[PDB]
């Protein structure tokens, strides 16, 4: 029999670490039906910011213009996706990006040459002016009424070393760029997360004791932190069974075909989300179980 | 296969309201081994597809 | 017309029914299915998707008697809410500890 | 092993080598081409 | 012709860039190599299109 | 953008070959998972070419010349730029006061690419842009004429961009002779994932390698992967191994120093239902 | 041409670390395993956008028709 | 000034019937130069 009270008392949650980006923790005693919905909305479904379309004023760089639009794209963009909304789609231009909708974000660089570089120099920061454009470029232009709420923080790029592009003097670059909401099944850049994904917790299970000095042998087959020898008598146990990366080390030697086995224990999963910038690897998961919440909600309402 | 897995290759490929069905209601078959749980071997597969 | 009724699938009986949600892939129909297969009344459940290149996603019901299809497919969506209320409240007291 | 030659790859990308050219066997593969039109006017007898 | 990879840059043309070809109508054409008899050898032939000049040809 | 392979014999480097790029380094799992890359197709990983994954441009110049109908001396009728007459204001969008269009215009078919104005038919007729795939018009040239008399232009050279993002139905191949067409742009989400986290961009079927005996593809898995875990090219010049000294055994103990598996295999796990697959699949980087 | 933002296979952002791992190649006299672990490129698909870069985009700026030469 | 020497990479202007040649130099190709104008993308 199952029931929300039965599976109340089994489920744990074992949280390893945290970080501003990266957040490792476990869940005991989950479906895998239910441990996938969780990565499949933290990479595809969790909104996030991101330039979609961008204006072209002036760009006679080398790197043409599809291709500089594509790359600031791809640019995390260190703001909360709950300060603003979504667009709609059918409206027109004038009435589309509205200042709860959109960011506007520009960049004019010009490069020229600097006449007091040193002779015979090769860097190119030295031998002309702004050569290289990066993320931090990217001025942000609050518009309208996000003036005030984005005061206390402003839209910078979560990784503003990201280079752009390469100049050369003449060159210019002047472009302005409207960053709206998505999800990650529409383009590649809505995903807020480096990489959302699990692992199960393997089971070294030792079937027949390694006592002596195949214990030796039998601990270098893993990982160092896996295998330990016991004190009191000498014998290979398993310290941590979460270090290991299943190699399957130990199949390859003759002497370990009978006395191990290597399993997988089918509902202890490890999660290991890094985030992109935008927002904390504590905030997408506490998302992700509120999306796929919301998304069975919708259903039980709609009418059938 | 478990009953889960049974059902779920089951209708993964004859979906009837798609009209690949003969009975508008998909049949299905005891399992081959009654306990400790309930499996079907993958013979019993495609004998009900 | 997010959720509907297949009427060609559908029994008179109301034991026996598809449904057919739009714009949903894999993660809700796997999540929906195992839940509801944890009813005991649940004869046949499973999900399947027409084609990957259209954003549909098909389900069976069928039970033994005495709930109708539509009557399981409630009963599984509002167990598939509570999973995920209590994967945010554990989640929530240890990340207060921690 | 082979080895990725970058820190050179890069710097002959930068400023190219202001004496002969670097890969000198890539020029040896169009010598049959270049050394047969240079025989029509350069060489004996004119 | 004795540019160097620097000079070749500097006259756009490439810094690596081996010649060969001809420009003809700006389309930059080449003449192929012919594979073809050794020079200044006899070499001794069997042909059957040898007979057919005219009667008793071997 | 493309990139210098990990597996690569020594005269790739003596022939400058990484001046010019002809491809890039790809995770590549040999697998049955997806149903649509059976006889030669294959398939990308949908998010891998929304980052730019082999994106490719095309270029191409049409030549514009206005003084192909006449000999010797004669008065030229055609004229760059616009006229007196009432034509209308629709291409002041496309083209610029002297006839010819701006750099960076978006130009698809019906589009104006150049305004003359004709003296025998007294009328600004414009020529306009002749292919049904849209595109960006890069730069223009004004092509002089070269005589003792000077003269007004009459050739113009516009160069056109078209971005081909690769879509599915374009041919890839390895480098070895494992051509194929893409079938469908898979979904990071639908696709295998290993335990390392990462997901592969390519997925071939193994039905590819027994027919065809394609086993340097098999080893360049195995090198590729044990070159970008310790930061290093292998040279893969043919002969340099014998039949004792296997390049299985050679790329297999490298993999085993960094904590993967010696025969190229990982862990991974199914996308759409999220189970453990039954064997470890074969991954690693090729070209 | 460029360095890529954000690689092919996870989407971690890596366009920043070109200028880095060229700094930690030539002042910091490390090997290229050492470079890509210092600058945390761990996984194998992330390390293979930095160690195998051309960065073909310095040979194209090479022609600039803005400037006298 | 909406043109460019090919050769000398001098900005210049073309009336009309006027000679195509850079004045600062006899050559005979005009690059045509980019005006600030609005092209709009989608960054994808
Ligand atoms: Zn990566
Ligand atoms: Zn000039």
């Amino acid at each position: 029999e199952w029931n929300v009270e039965k599976f109340k008392k089994d489920f744990e949650v074992n949280i390893s670490s945290l970080d501003a980006r990266e957040a490792n923790f476990d869940l005991i005693n989950i479906d895998t039906s239910i441990a996938n919905a969780f990565r499949r909305i933290m990479i595809s479904e969790v909104p996030s910011v991101a330039a979609e379309y961008v204006y072209f004023f002036n760009n006679t760089s080398v790197i043409q213009d599809e291709v500089l639009a594509h790359r600031i794209g791809l640019v995390p963009l260190k703001v909360d996706p709950d300060m603003l909304t979504w667009v709609d789609s059918n409206l027109p231009d004038d009435e589309k990006f509205t200042d709860e909708n959109t960011i506007v974000l520009s960049l004019n660089v010009k490069c020229t040459r600097n006449p007091d570089a040193p002779k015979g120099s090769t860097d190119p920061k030295e031998l002309y002016n702004n050569a290289h454009v990066y993320a931090r470029d990217l001025k942000f232009e609050p518009q309208g009424r996000q003036s005030t709420t984005f005061a206390d923080c402003p839209v910078v790029p979560a990784d503003p070393d990201i280079l752009l592009a390469k100049l050369r003097p003449g060159q210019e670059i002047s472009l302005k760029a409207h960053c709206i909401l998505g999800i990650g099944g529409d383009h590649a850049k809505f995903s807020p997360v480096s990489t959302a994904s699990y692992r199960l917790l393997p089971q070294i299970n030792i079937l027949q004791p390694i006592k002596g000095e195949s214990a030796r042998r039998f601990q270098k087959c893993f990982p160092p932190g896996v295998i330990g020898i016991d004190e009191g008598s000498d014998e290979a146990y398993v310290k941590d069974a979460r270090k290991d990366t299943v190699s399957r080390e130990v199949l390859r030697y003759e002497e370990f075909a009978d006395k191990v086995k290597l399993g997988r224990v089918r509902n202890h999963f490890i999660f290991n989300v890094e985030s992109a910038g935008a927002m904390t690897p504590e905030e997408i998961f506490f998302k992700s179980v509120r999306i796929l919440k919301n998304k069975a909600e919708y259903l039980k309402n709609c009418p059938i | 296969f478990t009953r889960e897995q049974y059902q779920q290759y089951i209708y993964g490929c004859i979906r009837p309201e798609d009209g690949h069905t003969t009975r508008s209601k998909i049949v299905t078959l005891p399992p081959t081994i009654f306990k400790p749980y309930p499996l079907w071997t993958g013979k019993q597969i495609i004998t009900t597809v | 017309e997010k959720i509907k009724l297949l009427t060609q699938a559908t029994s008179e009986d109301g034991t026996s029914a598809s449904f057919q949600i739009v714009e949903e892939d894999h993660t809700l129909g796997n999540a929906l299915r195992y839940v509801i297969m944890k009813n005991p009344d649940v004869e046949f459940c499973g999900y399947s998707i027409p084609h990957p290149s259209e954003n549909l996603l098909n389900i069976r019901i069928q039970t033994y008697g005495e709930t109708t299809a539509v009557d399981a497919l409630q009963k599984g969506l509002k167990d598939l809410m509570d999973l995920c209320d209590v994967v945010e409240s554990k989640f929530t007291e240890k990340i207060k500890s921690m | 092993t082979a080895d990725f030659r970058t820190l050179e790859r890069e710097s002959r990308f930068i400023n190219p080598p202001k004496d002969k050219s670097a890969f000198p066997l890539l020029q040896e593969a169009v010598q049959p081409h270049i050394g047969s039109f240079n025989a029509l006017t350069e060489g004996p007898d004119g | 012709n004795k540019m160097s990879p620097y000079e070749l840059v500097q006259h756009k043309e490439e810094s690596d860039e081996i010649g060969g070809y001809f420009i003809v109508n700006g389309i930059e054409k080449l003449i192929r190599m012919l594979i073809v008899q050794r020079r200044n050898h006899p070499m001794a032939i069997i042909r059957p299109s040898f007979a057919n000049r005219g009667a008793s040809y071997s | 953008t493309g990139q210098t392979p990990i597996v690569k014999a020594n005269l790739y480097d003596d022939y400058g070959m990484d001046n010019f790029p002809n491809g890039f380094n790809a995770v590549v799992a040999v697998i049955s998972y997806t149903g649509y890359d059976m006889d030669d197709a294959m398939i990308i990983n949908k998010s891998a070419d929304e980052r730019g994954f082999g994106y490719g441009t095309m270029y191409k110049t049409e030549k514009v010349d206005l003084a192909l109908n006449r000999n010797r001396g004669d008065p030229i009728t055609q004229h760059f730029g616009f006229g007196n007459d009432e034509w209308p204001k629709e291409w002041l969008e496309k083209l610029d006061e002297d006839g010819l269009p701006y750099i960076g215009t978006y130009v698809e078919e019906g589009d104006p690419i150049c305004a003359y104005f004709d003296d025998t038919l007294n009328k600004t007729k414009i020529k306009t842009y002749h292919s049904s795939e849209p595109a960006y018009i890069e730069e223009v040239n004004l092509i002089g004429d070269e005589s003792n008399k000077f003269q007004e232009l009459q050739t113009v050279s516009i160069k056109y961009r078209i971005r081909r993002t690769p879509q599915i139905g374009d041919k890839f191949s390895s480098r070895h002779g494992q051509k194929g067409v893409c079938s469908r742009k898979w979904p990071t989400i639908d696709m295998p994932f290993s335990e390392t986290g990462i997901q592969p961009d390519i997925i071939i079927n193994p039905h590819a390698f027994p027919s065809r005996m394609t086993i340097g593809m098999f080893v360049e898995s195995l090198a590729g992967k044990a070159g970008a875990l310790h930061g290093i090219a292998q040279d893969s010049t043919p002969w340099i191994f014998n039949e004792d000294d296997t390049p299985a055994d050679y790329f297999g103990e490298q993999l085993a120093k960094a904590g993967y598996n010696y025969h190229g295999n990982e862990p991974m796990y199914s996308g759409a239902t999220g189970e453990e697959l039954r064997a470890d699949i074969y991954v690693g980087v090729v070209y | 041409m460029i360095v890529p933002v954000r690689c092919f296979s996870c989407g971690k952002v890596v366009g920043d670390k070109w200028e880095s791992y060229l700094n930690l190649l030539q002042e910091d006299e490390l090997d290229e395993g050492t470079a890509l672990s210092r600058l945390g490129l761990k996984r194998y698909c992330c390390r293979r956008m930095i160690l195998t870069h051309v960065d073909l985009i310095e040979k194209f700026l090479r022609y600039n028709p803005l400037e006298k030469r | 000034l909406k043109y460019i020497c090919a050769e000398c990479s001098s900005k210049l202007s073309l009336s009309r019937t006027d000679a195509v040649r850079c004045k600062d130099c006899g050559h005979r190709i005009l690059l045509k130069a980019r005006t600030k104008r609005l092209v709009q993308f989608e960054a994808r």
